[PDB]
Formats: structure tokens, sequence, C-alpha cells
RNA sequence: CCAUCAUUAAGUUGGGCACUCUAAGUUGACUGCCGGUGACAAACCGGAGGAAGGUGGGGAUGACGUCAAAUCAUCAUGCCCCUUAUGAUUUGGGCUACACACGUGCUACAAUGGACAAUACAAAGGGCAGCGAAACCGCGAGGUCAAGCAAAUCCCAUAAAGUUGUUCUCAGUUCGGAUUGUAGUCUGCAACUCGACUACAUGAAGCUGGAAUCGCUAGUAAUCGUAGAUCAGCAUGCUACGG
RNA sequence: AACGCGAAGAACCUUACCAAAUCUUGACAUCCUUUGACAACUCUAGAGAUAGAGCCUUCCCCUUCGGGGGACAAAGUGACA
């Protein structure tokens, strides 16, 4: 979709939302790509065969639409898993004393 | 300082065991049957000049050896109380076969007796420093080498506790050769508990 | 035949191994003598204080001394030591046949 | 026992390649976190570039480079209170050997390249040519201990 | 908490089957900390005892992903 | 001819033998450079028979047991040193004065309780 | 210059928590001109006799202890600060003998 | 306080998850050894007194 | 535990090789022995003699005493207090809360590294329905039975760092992985308060840290992984272990 | 010389804390009296202990009569716990 060039494709598809080290296996399954594909890859006939396998995935941005509403559903029921989002609470039953900083 | 008890250095080094059995499987439960009959022997005898006991277990014929500074009182009148003991000791466990008793000379050089008989000189509340000096002067008179004993808390009847020890003779607590024997009694005087330690040697 | 000799003390398991190697050679035996198995110790590390203190503790250990006795000439005179129970104090004998 | 007397100093084992004690002492100081092999391999690939950028064998070049590192005066602080408390003191031969090895490695770790393949060998040829960063702090000690010369 | 037997309190399922037949009553005093929410629980109102005071709550249809104890608060936080 | 010596260092026993031939070691029935990791300490491992100069004389073929690679090495140079004194018994002073024939002098130190690990006391804040 | 206060069987108020820092705090702030330390105040009631106050301030070299066995927990600190101010002057004049005229050879 | 909890233990609970252990003479539950069933206080006591079988002191 | 015999799948099997090794019962290191200039006064200093050398290394052991030091919550008892309770009995909370503040550790902020492939070498300890192999079936956490066994043999268990090769190229990038939704794996009446991992996602602070401050004198600092006690399940802690 | 310390294992239990539901010879121990001699097991009602019924009315010896010793505790208090 908006991937960068001049790097290897096993790390290049990671740059979008929704892919981490599945391009090593799952995108490598459907497409006949290799590991050493730089910017000089000629991935335009290979752009189509990755477009068929990425169309099944929720990855490119649209997963964050469903991820946002899952929190919005969770706070609307007002669950203890959901109040901890709206209140800076670590949510997954953690100790909210001194070393609980990344939620503030 | 924090003097540890002198037996604990020497158990197996220069001494032996007060229980000499073995059980690989079910080590736990039949270890509890020991201190069942270490409480129970100390219940109805009730200072029958008993120093310490030994337990040995072999093929459901479990032995008990008691020392009894006053011998015959546990035996009774020609095997009376020794048979009256196995009428209850063989019921608290299964067998308790071959209950017996041996005798010891020098009735108050074993430290279990030396601590106990002057701890019982404290319920009558009479002259604790002489109660000390009665034990020291008699010790090497009877054949000991080194004697050491103290009394710790509510000393004399006052409020502030004070230790009070009296000593002479070679008492090598740090030498691993030495056959040091200590004891601790629980003399109550109806204003707390007095604690009394002793240390004999040879 | 592998008569298992294991015990807590080392002076007792050695003198009870001398019993079974003596009361078998008097009979018609060909005793492979006592070879010492390695001791299966176990360390228990309690802490010394009544209430509070770590950083000052007493370690405790208990050691079993394992040996085995095997004979390969079974006569009814050799098993007289097997049926004959001796030194039952602090040694168990796991008699296998 | 540093107040009963002096500690008995111990022997080291010289290198097999260069047949030099000084190489093995350089191995032990670049040995970060006990890793002997992963640091010795780097030194064995940090004198080939020395022997590539100069025709001489590096065992000559090593003891030539450290002589522009090893200083001859340093500062030991004497507690005189209100005085300067900085006495210029010459260097014992054991500390003379060690402190040159220290500066050679501690400024090899602060260069532009990341690999000590060539972090180390660049500073050696700088010290072989009397320049760089590990040479210029010897002159900084020779502008500090040689400025307060009133305590010879 | 395996696939095998998604857990129900089962001393509460017996008390809710009498409720869903005819017109429902709007209170079940219970504890319900152990049980999950599956679609045989919708509509009904439970007074979940949070340790201090049993709090009423009625079951919606988006509640099926979660379990019954996750709703009544026990912290009493608000504070600062 | 099999001059069989032993040798220990750092919780790793190493028994050797001496068959005549030339210098070639067969530690655990394989090559040394494929078994010992980086070939530096092998020329320090050849130090004991260096002073008796029996380079092209003896194949050894060690069976080693336990420890690590610097525990398996520095125990076969002590291994053949007990075997070199039954090859050249008058050359004992050549090995006594220089290294190999001393001992297994030292192993790891006991972890004391009330402490982090092996005499390194833990950090406390208030001095 | 914090005050880890804690009372053995006494409930601490907030009128004490301002009376401490004026006397125990401020009169030793101008001493120790590079300060970073923690104080410790014990208040131990004894129903038989009285209370007692223990103030310990550790520093780089020499600590600072003092005790009063009074029952007034406002008048006793008037004597703790007296014993504290005496002990700092012992510490400083120990190390303010740097001024010794020593001319080198 | 203490012997109520001793009486709670020795009865058979409803659940195998409760499975609760204490000592036979030590009231505390919190330092048990499931080969000895002793608290760390009295196991230190009756091994110094030798009432337990063969257990060395220390210093391996 | 297999040099010499081989039918090495290694059964380390046949014999026993018992030799070495290992595993356990005992002989030996003390200024015994010399020389100093060193004068006798013991030591010290330097040798040789054994494997070991100067209380060999380490552990255990902590004098008289100090601190009304710490526990009437391991216990035990003087005094005081309580007795439809300050004792009981249950499932449900809480001990896990948080704008914060100091202790103690873990993992890091990398190309003396990171990711993937190969390939080695340990010690200690555990296994009373417990350890559970080799096979399978799962991406994996793991499920199904038998193989062995109450154990120098059977299992936990292929230690890891290393070494060898291919890689990224010096950026908050293939550095790490905190935090949130998807697997419902397993233990257990039951994981919402309040567990343990792995699975694809998401990827935050963080570029080696100021004043200050702590540990450590050789197999020690440093690092790497393995065990055990607790325990149905659960450690970045503790205690032991080697590299 | 407190602060990965009592905690060498807080989901329940632990647990000592709190809110509820109900107990007073008390879930425990001891004299004990009639030893009433197992309500030693299932359904129902229940946060749940508990409550109500269905019930294995006994257990061993040794007399000759049906007692005493171990017999379960339904009730009891001088007591006590």
């Amino acid at each position: 979709v908006d991937i960068p060039r001049e790097k290897r494709v096993v790390i290049s598809l990671t740059y979008i939302y929704g892919i981490g080290t599945s391009t090593a296996q799952k995108i490598l399954e459907e497409a006949n790509v290799s590991a050493d594909t730089r910017v000089k890859d000629l991935t335009d006939d290979e752009l189509g065969r990755i477009r068929e396998v990425v169309d099944g995935y929720k990855v490119e941005g649209d997963l964050r639409r469903e991820t946002n509403l899952n929190i919005k559903r969770l706070m609307e029921i007002s669950s203890y898993r959901g109040i901890r989002h709206r209140r800076g609470l670590p949510v997954r039953g953690q100790k909210t004393k001194n070393n609980a900083r990344t939620r503030k | 300082g924090q003097k540890i008890n002198p037996i604990g250095l020497r158990v197996g080094i220069i001494r032996d065991w007060e229980a000499k059995w073995y059980a690989e499987k079910d080590f736990a439960s039949l270890l509890h049957e020991d201190l069942k009959i270490r409480k129970f022997i100390d219940n109805e005898l009730k200072e029958a000049s008993v120093s310490h006991v030994e337990i040995e277990r072999a093929a459901n014929r479990i032995n008990i050896a008691i020392h009894t500074g006053k011998p015959g009182m546990v035996i009774g009148k020609g095997g009376s109380e020794i048979e009256k003991l196995r009428n209850k000791l063989n019921a608290l466990t299964d067998k308790k076969v071959h209950i017996n008793v041996i005798e010891i000379k020098k009735v108050d050089l074993d430290a279990r007796l030396v601590a106990e008989n002057i701890a019982r000189q404290l319920e009558n509340r009479a002259s604790f420093r002489r109660v000390q000096k009665q034990a020291i002067t008699r010790a090497m008179k009877l054949g000991a080498k080194g004697i050491k004993t103290q009394v710790s808390g509510r000393l004399g009847g006052a409020d502030i506790a004070r230790a009070e020890q009296y000593s002479e003779g070679t008492v090598p607590l740090h030498t691993l050769r030495a056959d040091i024997d200590y004891a601790h009694a629980e003399a109550d005087t109806t204003y707390g508990k007095l604690g009394v330690k002793v240390w004999i040697y040879r | 035949i592998r008569i298992r000799l294991k015990a807590y003390d080392h002076r007792v398991i050695d003198q009870s191994a001398e019993k079974i190697v003596e009361t078998a050679k008097r009979s018609g035996a060909d005793v492979s003598g006592p070879i010492p198995l390695p001791t299966e110790k176990s360390v228990y590390t309690i802490i010394r204080a009544v209430h509070k203190y770590k950083d000052s503790r007493e370690q405790f250990e208990q050691r079993t001394h394992k040996r085995l006795i095997d004979i390969v000439n079974p006569t009814p005179k050799t098993v007289d030591a097997l049926m004959g129970l001796n030194l039952p104090s602090g040694v168990d004998i796991e008699i296998k046949l | 026992m540093p107040r009963k007397g002096s500690v008995p100093k111990r022997d080291v084992l010289p290198d097999p390649i260069h047949n030099s004690k000084l190489v093995t002492k350089l191995i032990n100081k670049i040995m970060l976190d006990g890793k002997r092999g992963t640091a010795q391999r780097i030194l064995y690939s940090a004198f080939d570039l020395v022997e590539q950028r100069s025709g001489r064998d590096a065992l000559e070049v090593f003891e030539e480079a450290i002589n522009n590192i090893m200083p001859v005066l340093e500062v030991k602080a004497r507690r005189v209170g209100g005085s300067n408390y900085q006495v210029p003191v010459e260097v014992r031969p054991e500390r003379r050997t060690t402190l040159g090895l220290r500066w050679l490695v501690n400024y090899a770790r602060l260069r532009g390249e990341k690999t000590m393949e060539d972090r180390l060998a660049n500073e050696i040829l700088d010290a072989a040519n009397n320049t760089g960063g590990a040479v210029k702090k010897r002159e900084d000690t020779h502008k500090m201990a040689e400025a307060n010369k009133a305590f010879a | 908490s395996i696939k095998k037997g998604p857990f129900v309190d089962e001393h509460l399922m017996k008390k809710v089957e009498a409720q869903e037949g005819s017109e429902k009553k709007q209170v079940i005093k219970t504890w319900s900390r152990r049980s999950t929410i599956f679609p045989n629980f919708i509509g009904h109102t439970f007074a979940v005892y949070d340790g201090r005071k049993h709090v009423p709550v009625y079951v919606t249809e988006d509640m099926v992903g979660h379990k019954l104890g996750e709703f009544a608060p026990t912290r009493t936080f608000k504070g600062h | 001819v099999e001059y069989r010596g032993t040798g220990r260092r750092k919780n790793s026993v190493a028994r050797v033998r001496l068959v005549p031939g030339e210098g070639n070691i067969t530690v655990n029935n394989r090559d040394v450079r494929e078994y010992l990791p980086f070939e530096s300490l092998i020329l320090d491992l050849n130090q004991p028979f260096d002073v008796t100069e029996t380079k092209g004389n003896y194949d050894v073929l060690v069976n080693v047991h336990g420890g690590g690679f610097t525990g398996q090495a520095q125990a076969i140079r002590h291994g053949i040193a007990r075997a070199l004194l039954e090859a050249d018994p008058e050359y004992r002073g050549s090995l006594k004065r220089a290294g190999l024939l001393t001992r297994d002098p030292r192993m790891k130190e006991r972890k004391k309780p009330g402490l982090k690990a092996a005499r390194r006391s833990p950090q406390f804040s208030k001095r | 210059i914090r005050f880890e206060i804690h009372g053995d069987n006494l409930t601490i108020t907030d009128a004490i928590r301002n009376y401490i820092e004026e006397k125990i705090g401020k009169l030793e702030r101008y001493f120790n001109d590079v300060p970073n330390a923690v104080a410790h105040v014990k208040v131990k009631t004894y129903s038989n006799s009285a209370t007692k106050i223990e103030v310990t301030i550790p520093l780089k070299n020499v600590t600072l202890r003092a005790e009063e066995r009074n029952d007034d927990l406002y008048a006793g600190i008037d004597l703790i600060n007296n014993k504290l101010e005496r002990q700092v002057r012992k510490y400083k004049t120990r190390i303010n003998r740097k001024s010794r005229d020593r001319g080198d050879q | 306080a203490k012997t109520s909890m001793v009486a709670k233990q020795q009865k058979k609970q409803k659940y195998a998850v409760r499975e609760y252990t204490r000592c036979e003479r030590c009231g505390r539950p919190h330092s048990v050894y499931r080969k000895f069933k002793l608290c760390r206080i009295c196991f230190r006591e009756l091994a110094y007194k030798g009432q337990i079988p063969g257990v060395r002191k220390a210093s391996w």
C-alpha cells in the first residue's frame, strides 16, 4: 500500500499497520518473492500477487478501525476491563503502584 | 553473643542419635509417632529422674530406651510400672514391643538431671545463688571436670531480668572433641518463667 | 541378587556390610563384595531467626550411604544369612532374589 | 594485603601468533564481559588492516604506536589541604605498560565506524603516526602535569 | 477455562430457567462471580454482591463475550 | 607402547595415553580444531612436551570428560604431563620448573548464603 | 531532608508535621552546605513511664543521634534540636582544621 | 485463633483445591516441609536435639 | 567406567576388560626439613623436597559484653482484658487500590551486537500415581496411550554463552517488546476482580545516565544457562550449581 | 544492623482484615452423667455452612445378666474452653 523501498521485503511489509514477521512466511507463501528483494525488485507483476493475499488481511489501517471500536464497545458496557481504559490505568490486572508508568 | 547450643555441633561428630531408625517411604508420619511418645513419656513420668530417651524401629518391634536416674521407679515393684506403661504405650501406637530401661550411675552429672533438680528448687523460692552453688560444688566432687550454669529471667523476684552465671573448670565449647552436655528447663515461679541452662563436661 | 544396603550413618552401613560378607563366605558363596554407591544427600536451608531475619541462616543436610551386596552362588546355606535378620538398628535391607 | 606489604604480581601467557606478552594483555582488556574468543577474533582482524595500510608487520607497529600513548609524567594527589594537592609524579614501568593499553582501547570505542574490526586499527595507525585521539590526551596530561611543575 | 465446558455457576442456571419461561421477574440475588454470559441470560437482572452491597445490573446482548463477575466494582476508588 | 597418564583441572578429568608416531591429538575420537573452538590455546596446550621436544614422537588420542573447553584444555597438557614423566622420567625438572606438572590448583568458590553469589555481597542503600 | 516519621502506638498529627521541619529541618539546612539526606523520627509511647523521641540523621561521614525521654512531644524537640545543633559543630570543627600553615620544602 | 485453624485443617474439605497444610505441633502453616511436616523453627530445634533421625548440621 | 576382541544400530552389548576413570572406606604439611649474616629472640627473607607452603582455598564454630536491639503472630506464660463475643461458622471481597515518594532487582538502550541456519562441551539436584521417553497430532503453549522406575542405570534434560556460515549496515532502522485486541493452552469447584505461558497484531519510554553512591583482590568482579525447596497452578526472589 | 524482610508460592483456602448469612458446652480439649450409644449414607430447600426427611442402631470380649473396657455423642452442668 504505502511500503518503503531500498530495503529487504522481509522487513519492508512490516512498516505498514498490521504486519510483523508474517511477510517472512504468509506473504512468502502466496507470492513467489525472495528474501533479497531491494528497491531493484521489479515488483509490479509481483505487486498483483501480493495484492490478492493482502486483500484477505485486515492489516492496512482498517484493523485500527475495528480495534478502536472494540475499546468503545468495552467502555459502553462499563466493564472492569473497560473502565480501566477510560480511567491512566494498567488494564490487564497489574499492580498500579510505582512501576506502572506507561499508562500514566 | 549468640552461643548456639553445644549439642548441635556434635550430633554425629562426637555424639550419637536420640533416634536411630530409618524409613525412606512414609518418613513424615512415623516421625510424628516419635514426638507423640516424647510428649507422652514426659507426661506421666513427670520428672522420674528421666534424662533422655532413645527410639529405634525395626520390623514393627519398635524399641524405647529410657535412662531414669532413679531406676526401678519406672519399673515399679518387680516389673509392675514397666508393664503398666506398655498397657498404654502399645495402644497409642500399634506394637511398641520390647519396652525396656537401662540404668546410669552418677545421678546428677547428666545435664538433663542437673538442670531439672535445681529448677525444682525454684518453686519453693529459696536462695537461687546457693541453688547455683549447690550444683557447682557437687559437680567436680562427684567426678566432673567443668561446670557452668545460669538463670535468666525475673531473677530473684524483681522486674528487670538479669542473667547470672557461675563457672570453673575446663569447658571447651569450641573444641569438637568435648563431650559437652547442656539442658534447658522451664521453672515457673508464678511471676513468669525462669529459664535455666547448665553445662557439664566429663 | 543385589542386596541393597543403605543407611544414614557411615560407621553402621560399613560394619553391617562386614556382617553379610562374612556370613556368606562361610557358606558356599562367591561374593562380589560391597562397592559403594554414591551418597544421595539433600540440603535443607532454613533461616535461623525466630521472626524476621534473612541474610543469616543455617543450612541442614541429611546423607544416605548406599551400598549393594550381590551373590551368584545360591545355596540354602547362603540364604541363612538372608533369612537370618541381623543388625536391624538403622539399616534397611531391600532383599531381591 | 596492601598494608602488610605488596601483593605478589602474577605471570601471564604470551600470544601464539605474534609471540608477544603485550598482545595477550591487549586481548584481556578488550575482553568485554569475559568473552575470550569473540574479542580475540576482533584483534586478529584488527591488525590485518594495520598490515594492509602499512607494509610492516603489526608486532613492530603495535610497540611503535603505544610509545605515542604511554606518558612519562602523571598526577598523584597528596592531601596537603589548602595547597594545589597535585604532585607531578613519574610513572612506574608496570603502570607505564598498562596505562598505554588503557587509552588505546577507551578511545577506540568512540569513533564513527561501529565495527571494532576498524575502530581499533584506525586509532593504532593514528598512534603509529603520532596523532588521533589517544595520543592527544597524553599531551593533555603533558599540559597539565607539566603546567603545575612547582611540586617536583 | 478450556474449550471443554465453558463454565457456568450451575446453582444460578437452575434459578434462571424458571425466569425465562413466563414473564420475567427483575431481580435475582446471587453471587455469579464464577459464571459466564451466554444468550440464555439476556434481559434478566442480577444483584451481584460485590463484598459490600449487591449491585443490580441487567444483561445486554453485547455482554456475551464477557462473564458476569466483571461488572460490579469492588475497589470503591474514586478518591484522587 | 602406551604410556597412559591422567590429568585434572577445574572439575574436568582428562586421561591420556602415548602411542608412538608424531604429534597428533584425537580428543573424543575427532579432530582438535573441530572440537576445541578457536585454536589459540592449543599452542599453549603444546607447552608440556615442548620442553622435552617430542613433537614428532607421540600421538596421544585423549578421551576427555566433563568441564568446558578451557577445562578440557589445560587438563590434557596436565594430562600428558603425568604421562611425559613415564616417557622421559629424568626430564621431571624440565616440567616442574616450567608450568604443566603442578596440579588442579583451584576451582569455583562456594556460594555463601545471605549473599548474591560467591562472596559478592548485595548492595545496600544507607551507608 | 525528608522525614520518615512513624509512631509506636501513637497516631501522628499534622501539627507535628509542621513543627518538625521548622526546628529539626531548617536549623540544619544552613549546616551541611551540599545537602542530600534523610532523617528518621521515632515516637515510642510507654504507658508505664513516658514517651521518647529518637532523631537520627545520617550524613557522608558522621551521623547525628539524640534522644529525649520527656512526655511533651513539643518541648522535647526543643532539646533534640539542642543536641542536634551541638553535634554538627563537633563534626564541622573536626574538618575545619584544614587551615594549617604547612609550607613545603 | 490458633486451634480453630488446626481444627479446620484436619477435617476433610469440600475441595481438593483447598488442600491445606500446617505442622503437627507448630501452629504456623507457612514454612512446611512435605518430607518432615515441620515448621522451620522446631525443625531447627529438634535436629539440634537429635530427635529426628540422621541429619548432619552443616558445612558441606 | 571399555586401551586390547568385534556382529557399534553405539545394546557401550558377549566376555568381563577392572586397567585407567568414577564412586566410597584411609596415609600424608609443620616453618618437619636448609641457607641467610640475623643473632640466636622468635619470626621474617630465599631455596628445595611432595601434587600441595607458610593459619594451602573455603565452610562450620562468634569470648566478656553493647543496643530496655527484634519477635507476647512459631511457640511457651506473669499480668491485664474479652465470654450471644475481641471467640465461632460459611461464599463474597480485600491483603494485588494509586497524582505520587524512596529501597531492591530484571530487561535494555546494540553492529566485541540483532535475525536464521548448522555444530559442541557441564555440574548439582529431583522423580511415594510422581518423573513421564521414543512415536505422533498441533504454528506454538501442548493433548493421546503405552516404553521404561520407587532408581550411579529410566525420565526431567538437546544446558546456554560458545564455535561455523549466511545476513541487515552505524537511527528511536532486523536495536526492545512495555501496552492494548485476537489462541482460549494448562492447572485447578472455579482465573471477573486476581494467575501462568505462546499465537498472530500493535509497537511506547529508552542512545550508556548529573550531584552522589555501592559491590569486588582469582576461578573472585563480570556474564551465561541448569536445578531444587516451597507448590494443584505461579519467582525477574531465594538457595545451591557449573561454563 | 527495616524495606524480593516474617511471605521457601495471597484466585477459594491460607487470612489474622471487611461486608453479609447464624451459632452459644460452642468446629477444639477435659472430667463426665443416660454412656440417649454412629442421624457412619442419599434426595429436597438453599451464596453456603446449615436446616428437614430416606438411614448402614450399633460395636468388640466373657461372664451369664446383659453389665463393664474401646463402645458414637443426643443432651448436661460443678466446670470449663
